[PDB]
């Protein structure tokens, strides 16, 4: 559960709190203890697999890609600059999408986690989602199909012109 | 949602008053129930709206299965007008159909009550359009109406199904089936209304006729429908009025909304497009 | 009784009410005798076809083939230009699509003026 | 019965009276009982629209225009009565009946926090 | 099963009678009231013109058709076998034509030696028979009138059509 | 196990009628026991005109 | 009907509160506790001032495995309090009714004194 | 009810017996219907519809026209029910 | 025995399997399963005692 | 294993409500041949229609009593 | 890849040298094998388009199509190999060569890379399919049909050709990768507009557009089934592939020129589907269903939103398989009774069951219900369309109405109901039949488990 313990975890707002409160009638939930025996089998079973799984553990590890200079500075005709920088930009794009995936998942988590209240901590996540989705909306909107770094550039200069037209007045 | 669910309760129930199939009647009934619970959503009380379904299933499955017993028993003759008067011929099915009809009717501590009364009462005490509430009233009357129609013709009369009688209620699995659904049909209203957390937050004050209305409308239903039905028993041939032909032509709706647009399209798809 | 039935294209009058069903003259009775004659002719034929051992395979009736033929291949060769058909064809043809052209184009322009000159743009709509 | 000469381009084909196949006698022993149309008997142009399972132009005890008038009028009355109903909600109503209909008010409540606990 | 014939007045008024009488039950529901009005009805047909000249009579029909059509009731009772039917063709899923079995191949055909034996007996009977129905049909027929079928005279009589229909409720 | 008759309807087994009657009686027993267990058709009284002193009017 | 008061309007209602010295302050009972309500969750519809009886009820109901048995006393506490509130919010409408009414009378009579 | 030919002839006569216009002693399976017995068609329609009604079976009209001899009737139901008994 | 083996398959195998699949997907990843989190009344939590009743100024009954 | 047909003779019409009808036709003088058939099997045998409300109270006669046993248990608990 | 393409050539010697009564087995077995080899291509990459030789590449957009195209050959063989039998050995051996030669042109024309190479193959496909339609189609009309199939392609393709040459003169290379990178907007004027139509009309002919689709039904009425399966399942889809390719250029002009074609398409879909609701004979009914679905692809391309291309890919493939399936599944009836007209088949279910099951599955996925890749393919493009114009849904919805009806219709009219009496001809379903359609439908259902490999490049 290192992945559960990974990035979402510091965002994860786990707490939980059982109550425990006996009264005059016998408790039905005791049946779960019988049902617990049904779990126990699988528990033991896991060891019978997990043990063997421990015996040999050739394994992978993460890959990472070095930074490269961007399109903005390669000249109007080099294809190789446009290309390296294109692949970099593309990787960066896919990454950013994955991040928005994460923040949405944490949003779903908060939503279900509330009993009925919310409009609470969920407002907190809702805010960061508002900022994130805002900027991500900005960076990558009407690019259309055949989205390309040269275009995201072409958009970024437009917003910057909006800023310069704004400061004048 | 309310605006339409009400009028579908009414418009369906009217056709339900006057049919001859067992199953068509039960069908119009089920749709009318659906319109009712639909205003139950439209009245902004979703929880009860869900609550009504859980009760509704038992009732309707009861009706169709006992009806299945009748129909299979007789070599399958859906039409009530030559359905026999067999109150004694199949006593167990009789019992079943009776508790069923009472449940759908909304008798005060039987299972259908815990839905229907809470519903229509909540509609009463709610701010809303009233004309729709009126429609809920006529509808809940007509529930009692057709529900008495099927009882009357199914059982009470001297029998008039064609002679030979292959009738045989017996076959134990069927018995066990109807048994279990009766069991739920009587206990479930109380048990479930009790066990569920009070999401409803009850409205229980003014006035007294508030709660009475659900009963009196039913009583008007049985009195009018039954005295009328007995008046049908006194010779004197009459010919139908227009209202009869209307409500018994299912509102004319299928016979116009099917013979018309389909014609203009299938014509158009050849008079023009294909050609 | 008084009200009297009124026949329509979707509700043809029942045969029992048709006046032609009643008034009847010996030559018209020759018409029915004729109709039974040809009907009996063809059905006698179909029975001679239907059940002798040696046929095995299907035997299509010519009329159905005339019909399927006339639902396709024969439509064009006839045609004839006629102004009623031609105008009706222009109408069903170019008409409705021009209609949709304006109906979409205006909405497009409206979203344009709101997204740009206005600021009523949707939020969160990052999916695209 | 040619259609007759006309620009629709279907020519020299019998024009037959419209008649959905229900109209033709069920008790007769047709060569093709589902189609219900023996053998060489020439087929109605729009056979398929009348093939049954499609349009059924069977005669109806109440006349057509009366059908249309009763139902369309019915839905009309249903709507107008409905919306005039909408004008006069329960616990508000037309003022005249409202003299009886008035009640409740009632609805206001909640801790002031709930005004922003929802916010 | 008795085809055609251009129609005649008597049978016409009769079918109007059975018809009207049936719708009349559909109204009267109870066996009682229905009996009463039925007797009243036949009483109407006789009390009226049980005998008359034709030209008046047809007019009497034109009256009767209207008077019926107004009262015909939105839906009559219908027996399930009948074209209305709650089960007009519930079993047409099942009535497989016989020639189809004649296809099972020997591993299946072996399992009912008896039935197949009897069946080839039949098929033999037909293939042997057919030319006779040919000559006879050729014989009794004029150029070819309204009438369908023709009597047996010494053997067989177009029988394979009807005689081997797949009964009524095969399953 | 049952025979056709032609009017008699040899209503087989008393047990059937025992069952039917049992459930009808079971029904009334429930509705009545519940009727005594509580009267849910009523609860608390309500009223309208009350008193002007509670509200306001002056003159 | 000028005398009749619209249901939608909150009421002269504001004036009426000021009009009745005794009524002020409303000081509406607040034993519910907003922080506590979230812990028990409830529903936004079930805010109310009788929420504390409701918490007593959910407590009692979770406390018994008997289910349908027992815990009607708490249900009657929540019931009865709910009734008292409905009565209050009932009398308020009679209040706005009669006060609008007096407003009409003293306005008519002021219209007389001013003729 | 798998049904048999005797059951058909028996139930049929058993209905013809109850009709008033027939005198029960004169009734016979082969007994003719017009040339014997004066019942006429207007009553013939009654006996046929009332008789089919006993079975719930339906009689097509053109076949109703023949009818006449009760044996022809039992033959007819024998065909439609395919009893082969 | 027929009821034995039949029940053995159809109710015993699926739950063993699917629960093992439960340790897979739930232990593997975050937010695979999101509880409503229990209502917590005035009574003390089992997590760490705490909690307290409020006021109880209510009076009269029935 | 054929069941026997009952009897031609045995279906009297006299006890039937239909007899009243035949009387009413006798007022018209009209003859109603079928009644001995129609009335026989149906109205004239087992037939004796149960009352509606009485049908509704099919279980009440026992239920009220078991209910008495129940309230008897109520006082017994006291 | 150059590895998959050689053996595809190699079957030809194998075909010619095969023993005279064994050839079907040869071609079948090896075509299956080469399918499995084709499958390894599917891997692609999540970023860069896969590359090979200087003259080929394998975009994710092409790979599922390539796998499909390789997959169809055995199927056409299984369908054909009883349709023909009495034909002379040399002629049959000549015949399968048409098919395989054809797919060879497809494997070449999907991997492209130069758009002139892509074009010349794009148009090279025209010959074998012509020969097949004309020599082995039944009934007279096929002759005429040949012509409609032909000129409508060329009259479209030829201007495209000149246009292509033009660009490689106004810019550097015609190659796809660099033109994807060196792409620069063309805008209004009037010359540029004619450039636009010149680079679109051929692709919009080859996948039929509503104003131009007339040849397609009249091809399908005629062609022997092996011609039908390709002419439906593939060539349309390739026209779509190319049009998705060339849209790397154009823009922003597409924003301004899409409208007329969006009207012919948005209206033509409802229209053709409506005509589809009343055909005389089945073999045409299927064809119009096909156009009625391709209109969705073509608007999906023109609104150019990434969702729309995802849905474009998915729907192209799904409609491929389902349409081919309906065709073979209809030819079976046509062989059993030679009726062609749908009315004669009648109660076919009564006499044999399992085919009714295939009718059910096939039609069922024709109407597209969840979670068929057909459906999910369609829902995206409705989404993006709806983003493009909120009104547009009212059109799409009507489609989803009529495509229900006629689809179920072809089921209930040619199946459920009474058997025709005298039609003794039917003879209880061969193994190859069931084998064949099971081969269509199984991949189609497994494929739903793993969409992520079919959605294509804009995934
Ligand atoms: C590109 C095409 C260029 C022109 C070639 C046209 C082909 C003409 C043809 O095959 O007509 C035969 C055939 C003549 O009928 P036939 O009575 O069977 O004639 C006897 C055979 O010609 C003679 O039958 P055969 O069995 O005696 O001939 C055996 C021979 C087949 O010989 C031929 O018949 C044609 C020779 C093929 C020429 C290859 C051209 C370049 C590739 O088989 C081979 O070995 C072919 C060579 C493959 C070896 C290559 C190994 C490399 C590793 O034509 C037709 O009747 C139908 C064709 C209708 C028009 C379509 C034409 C093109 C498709
Ligand atoms: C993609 C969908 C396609 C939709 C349909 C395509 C086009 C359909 C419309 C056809 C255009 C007009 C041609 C129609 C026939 C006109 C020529 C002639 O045959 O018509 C005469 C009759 O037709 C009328 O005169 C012509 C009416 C034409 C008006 C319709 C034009 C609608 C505009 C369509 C758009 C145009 C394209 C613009 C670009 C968008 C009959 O000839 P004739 O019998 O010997 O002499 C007349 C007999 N008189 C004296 C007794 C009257
Ligand atoms: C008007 C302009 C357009 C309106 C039509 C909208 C869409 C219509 C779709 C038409 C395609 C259907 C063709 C095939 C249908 C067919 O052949 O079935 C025949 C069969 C007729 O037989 P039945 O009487 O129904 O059954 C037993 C009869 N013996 O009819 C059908 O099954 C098809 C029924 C579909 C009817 C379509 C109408 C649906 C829209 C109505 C809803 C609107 C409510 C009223 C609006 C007013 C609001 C102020
Ligand atoms: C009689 C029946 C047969 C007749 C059929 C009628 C067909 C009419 C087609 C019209 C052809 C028009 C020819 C003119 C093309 C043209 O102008 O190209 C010029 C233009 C630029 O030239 P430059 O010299 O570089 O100038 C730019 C810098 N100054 O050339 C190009 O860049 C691209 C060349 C491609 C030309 C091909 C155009 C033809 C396409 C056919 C379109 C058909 C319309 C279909 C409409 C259906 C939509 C619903
Ligand atoms: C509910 C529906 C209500 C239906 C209302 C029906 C009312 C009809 C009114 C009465 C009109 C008539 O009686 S019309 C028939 C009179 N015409 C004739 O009698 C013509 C002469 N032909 C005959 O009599 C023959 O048809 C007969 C009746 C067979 C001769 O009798 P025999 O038994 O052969």
């Amino acid at each position: 559960s290192w992945d559960k313990d990974v990035y979402p975890e510091p965002p994860r707002r786990t707490p939980a709190p059982a109550p425990q409160t006996s009264l005059p009638n016998p408790v039905t939930y005791l049946t779960k203890i019988f049902d617990l025996l049904v779990d126990r089998p699988v528990t033991l079973a896991r060891e019978f697999i997990e043990q063997q799984h421990a015996k040999n553990r050739y394994y992978y590890y993460h890959r990472e890609f070095r930074r490269v200079p961007d399109i903005t500075e390669c000249e109007e005709k080099d294809i190789l600059c446009m290309f390296e920088a294109e692949m970099q930009w593309r990787r960066d794009y896919k990454v950013d999408q994955e991040i928005v995936n994460i923040i949405q998942e944490r949003l779903k988590a908060c939503q279900q986690r509330e009993g009925e209240s919310y409009r609470q901590n969920c407002a907190k996540e809702l805010e960061q989602f508002t900022q994130v989705s805002k900027a991500f909306q900005d960076r990558y909107s009407d690019l259309g199909a055949h989205y390309s770094a040269r275009k995201c550039l072409a958009k970024q200069k437009q917003r910057m012109l909006a800023e310069r037209k704004a400061a004048k007045e | 949602t309310l605006c339409l669910g009400a009028i579908t309760t009414l418009f369906t129930a009217l056709c339900a008053i006057t049919q001859n199939d067992i199953k068509k009647i039960v069908a119009f009934s089920t749709s009318s129930q659906l319109g009712l619970m639909m205003v139950t959503i439209g009245i902004n009380q979703p929880h009860l709206a869900f609550l009504h379904i859980c009760m509704h299933a038992f009732f309707k499955a009861m009706l169709f299965m006992c009806s299945g017993s009748i129909i299979h028993s007789l070599n399958d003759e859906q039409d009530i007008r030559k359905m026999g008067g067999l109150y004694k011929a199949m006593p167990f099915t009789t019992t079943a159909l009776i508790i069923g009809s009472l449940a759908l009717t909304g008798m005060p501590y039987l299972t259908g009550f815990y839905s229907k009364d809470l519903i229509i009462e909540a509609v009463n005490m709610s701010y809303t359009n009233a004309w729709a509430l009126l429609m809920t009233l006529i509808a809940t009357s007509l529930t009692a109406a057709y529900s008495t129609r099927i009882i009357f013709f199914a059982f009470l009369g001297k029998p008039r199904f064609p002679p030979l009688v292959l009738i045989n209620e017996n076959n134990p699995l069927l018995i066990n089936s109807i048994k279990r659904l009766l069991i739920g049909s009587i206990f479930a209203g109380f048990i479930i209304s009790n066990n569920i957390p009070p999401m409803t937050v009850p409205n229980t004050t003014m006035p007294l006729y508030m709660k009475m209305t659900a009963l009196i409308v039913t009583i008007m239903g049985f009195m009018l429908a039954l005295e009328l039905n007995n008046t049908t028993y006194y010779l004197k041939f009459k010919y139908p009025s227009q209202t009869y032909k209307f409500s018994n032509m299912l509102g004319y709706y299928p016979s116009i909304m099917h013979r018309l647009p389909t014609y203009h399209n299938l014509s158009m798809s050849q008079k023009s497009a294909s050609s | 009784s008084f009200p009297k039935y009124k026949p329509s294209r979707l509700a043809t009058l029942p045969a029992t009410l048709d006046p032609a069903e009643y008034d009847i003259s010996p030559e018209t009775r020759k018409a029915q005798a004729e109709r039974l004659a040809i009907r009996s002719r063809l059905k006698r034929e179909y029975l001679l076809q239907y059940n002798d051992p040696n046929r095995l395979g299907v035997i299509e009736d010519p009329a159905l083939i005339r019909w399927t033929y006339a639902r396709s291949a024969n439509i064009y060769p006839n045609f004839r230009p006629t102004p009623k058909t031609s105008l009706l064809g222009a109408l069903f043809g170019i008409g409705p699509l021009f209609f949709w052209y304006y109906v979409f184009k205006t909405d497009r322009d409206k979203k344009e003026k709101l997204i740009q000159e206005g600021k009523l743009d949707q939020t969160f709509n990052i999916s695209y | 019965e040619p259609y007759p000469d006309d620009g629709m381009g279907y020519g020299d084909y019998p024009k037959l009276p419209d008649r959905s196949q229900q109209e033709r006698d069920p008790w007769y022993d047709w060569d093709h009982p589902d189609l219900r149309l023996n053998w060489g008997e020439p087929i109605h142009w729009d056979l398929d629209m009348y093939i049954r399972n499609r349009v059924d132009t069977s005669p109806t005890p109440v006349s057509w225009n009366t059908m249309c008038k009763h139902l369309f009028g019915f839905v009309a009355f249903m709507l107008f009565m409905f919306w005039v109903g909408e004008i006069y909600p329960s616990y508000q109503p037309v003022g005249p009946k409202q003299y009886p209909y008035n009640d409740l008010y009632l609805e206001r409540g909640g801790d002031p926090t709930k005004e922003p606990e929802p916010v | 099963s008795a085809p055609a014939a251009y129609l005649t007045h008597q049978q016409k008024v009769l079918r109007l009678y059975k018809r009207a009488l049936r719708h009349l039950e559909s109204w009267c529901v109870h066996r009682d009231k229905y009996r009463y009005f039925a007797c009243l009805m036949r009483a109407r047909f006789d009390e009226h013109k049980n005998e008359k000249d034709m030209v008046k009579a047809t007019q009497l029909l034109r009256q009767a058709e209207e008077e019926f059509w107004y009262g015909q009731h939105p839906q009559p009772y219908i027996f399930p076998e009948s074209p209305g039917g709650t089960s007009y063709e519930r079993y047409e899923c099942y009535k497989v034509p016989e020639w189809c079995l004649d296809d099972w191949h020997p591993s299946e055909k072996a399992m009912y030696p008896d039935y197949f034996a009897k069946r080839e007996q039949w098929k033999r009977l037909r293939r042997e028979s057919w030319e006779r129905e040919v000559k006879q049909l050729q014989e009794e027929t004029p150029p070819g009138g309204p009438r369908t079928e023709a009597l047996p005279p010494a053997r067989k009589e177009l029988w394979w059509h009807i005689v081997t229909r797949p009964r009524e409720r095969p399953m | 196990h049952i025979e056709p008759r032609y009017r008699q309807f040899p209503q087989l087994t008393r047990s059937q009628l025992i069952q039917a009657e049992f459930f009808s009686a079971t029904m009334w027993f429930w509705i009545l026991w519940r009727f005594w267990h509580d009267s849910d058709a009523v609860l608390g009284h309500f009223p309208y005109p009350d008193p002007s002193q509670w509200t306001d009017e002056e003159l | 009907a000028h005398l009749a008061r619209r249901y939608l309007g909150d009421a002269r209602m504001p004036t009426f509160p000021p009009d009745y010295g005794f009524p002020e302050r409303k000081e509406r009972e607040m034993v519910a506790t907003q922080q506590e309500m979230n812990d028990a969750q409830l529903m936004l519809q079930q805010r109310d001032y009788c929420a504390h009886y409701l918490i007593q009820l959910l407590k009692c109901k979770r406390d018994s495995f008997p289910n349908f048995l027992a815990c009607k006393h708490e249900q009657h506490d929540w019931d009865y309090c709910e009734h008292l509130d409905y009565v209050k919010r009932m009398k308020e409408f009679e209040r706005e009714r009669r006060l609008l009414q007096r407003k009409k009378r003293r306005e008519q009579r002021e219209a007389e004194m001013a003729r | 009810p798998p049904l048999t030919l005797e059951a058909i002839k028996d139930r049929v006569l058993y209905v013809l017996k109850l009709y008033d216009k027939i005198d029960p002693e004169k009734l016979s399976v082969n007994s003719h219907f017009m040339k014997d017995l004066g019942l006429d068609s207007l009553d013939q329609v009654e006996i046929i519809m009332a008789m089919e009604d006993e079975f719930g079976f339906e009689i097509p009209d053109i076949d109703a026209e023949k009818l006449m001899c009760p044996q022809e009737i039992v033959d007819y139901i024998a065909d439609k029910k395919d009893v082969y008994e | 025995y027929r009821h034995s083996i039949f029940a053995v398959t159809h109710v015993l195998i699926p739950v063993w399997i699917i629960h093992y699949y439960l340790k897979y997907h739930v232990t593997a990843k975050p937010y695979t399963v999101v509880e409503r989190k229990p209502r917590i009344f005035p009574g003390d939590t089992i997590l760490e005692t705490g909690e307290v009743i409020p006021l109880m100024k209510e009076f009269p009954d029935q | 294993s054929k069941m026997e047909l009952p009897d031609y003779k045995q279906w009297k019409i006299e006890g039937t409500p239909l007899e009243t009808v035949q009387e009413k036709l006798a007022a018209r003088g009209l003859r109603d041949p079928w009644g001995r058939n129609e009335a026989w099997r149906y109205s004239g045998g087992f037939a004796n229609n149960v009352s509606f409300v009485g049908a509704l109270l099919k279980g009440f006669k026992w239920g009220f009593a078991a209910f008495v046993v129940a309230v008897g248990a109520e006082y017994y608990l006291e | 890849m150059l590895k998959i393409i050689i053996p595809t050539t190699m079957l030809l010697p194998m075909t010619w040298m095969s023993k005279h009564n064994m050839i079907w087995i040869n071609a079948t077995v090896h075509s299956l094998l080469i399918s499995l080899i084709s499958l390894s291509l599917l891997n692609q990459l999540g970023e860069n388009s896969l590359n090979f030789s200087l003259t080929f590449f394998s975009d994710s957009l092409s790979a599922p199509l390539l796998v499909l195209t390789t997959w169809l050959l055995p199927l056409m063989l299984m369908a054909s190999q009883s349709h023909l039998s009495k034909e002379t050995t040399t002629r049959k051996k000549l015949y399968i060569t048409m098919l395989i030669l054809l797919q060879l042109f497809l494997i070449m024309t999907f991997t492209a890379t130069e758009l002139i190479l892509f074009y010349i193959l794009f148009e090279a496909t025209l010959v074998p399919t012509l020969i097949i339609i004309t020599r082995w189609g039944n009934q007279t009309e096929r002759l005429n049909a040949g012509l409609y199939f032909l000129f409508y392609t060329l009259a479209g393709s030829l201007p495209l050709l000149v246009a292509l040459v033009y660009i490689q003169n106004t810019t550097g290379s015609l190659n796809f990768l660099i033109i994807h990178y060196w792409s620069h907007p063309l805008s209004n004027s009037w010359s540029n507009i004619f450039m636009w139509l010149a680079c679109i009309m051929a692709f919009m002919v080859k996948m039929p557009l509503y104003g131009l689709h007339l040849w397609l039904p009249k091809a399908h009425v005629e062609a022997p089934i092996a011609g039908s399966m390709v002419l439906a399942a593939v060539l349309l889809k390739l026209g779509g592939y190319g049009m998705m390719r060339i849209t790397t250029i154009l823009n922003p002009l597409t924003n301004y020129m899409a409208y007329p074609f969006l009207m012919l398409s948005m209206w033509g879909m409802i229209m053709t589907s409506s005509i589809c609701l009343r055909q005389t004979d089945l073999k045409s009914l299927i064809a119009y269903s096909s156009v009625s679905h391709m209109a969705l692809v073509i608007v999906a391309i023109m609104i150019q939103t990434p969702w729309s291309f995802m849905g474009a890919t998915a729907l192209m493939i799904a409609h491929g398989l389902t349409s081919s399936m309906l065709f073979c599944l209809a030819n079976t009836n046509y062989e059993r009774v030679h009726s062609r007209t749908m009315i004669l088949a009648r109660g076919l279910q009564t006499l044999l069951p399992l085919m009714a099951t295939w009718w059910l599955m096939a039609s069922l996925t024709n109407l597209a219900l969840p979670p068929s890749i057909n459906l999910i393919g369609e829902l995206f493009i409705i989404t993006a369309s709806f983003s493009w114009s909120n009104i547009t849904i009212i059109l799409m919805g009507m489609n989803m109405m009529i495509t229900a009806l006629y689809s179920l219709y072809m089921l209930i009219t040619t199946q459920r109901g009474k058997y025709t009496h005298h039609i003794n001809n039917i003879k209880a379903s061969f193994t190859r039949e069931n084998a064949l359609m099971a081969l269509h439908i199984l991949p189609l259902l497994l494929l739903t488990l793993n969409p992520k490999m079919i959605l294509g490049p804009l995934y």
